[PDB]
């Protein structure tokens, strides 16, 4: 059973690397746009604030 | 004191026997062989899987 299902588990191995190569891209991508967003938003209060400073 | 055709009764019967006994004996050796096959087949396959 070990022997016959080893090339089995090769395969499901190969699969799951082939799963992490897209998982890891878009998690990544998840991570970029909440941080991109968090950014933004905290530079767009500061610049309110900084039109208001400068009037 | 001895009986000659006891003898050669008794060493044909025995010779006979011996000879179906090699025959048999296979059957015996083809037990072990499997037995030992067992395990033959364990010590690669252990690593095998593991590797």
């Amino acid at each position: 059973e070990q022997l016959a299902n080893a090339r089995r588990d090769y395969e499901a191995e190969i699969a799951r690397a082939r799963q992490e190569a897209a998982k890891i891209v878009a998690q990544a991508q998840e991570r970029a746009k909440q941080q991109e967003a968090e950014i933004i938003a905290q530079a767009r209060r500061e610049a309110e604030r900084l039109k208001e400073e400068a009037r | 004191g001895i009986n000659p055709t006891l003898f050669i009764a008794q060493l044909i019967n025995f010779l006979l026997l011996i000879f179906i006994l090699r025959a048999l004996l296979y059957r015996p050796v083809m037990n072990l062989l499997n037995e030992r096959t067992r395990r033959i087949e364990e010590s690669v396959r252990d690593a095998e899987k593991v590797r």
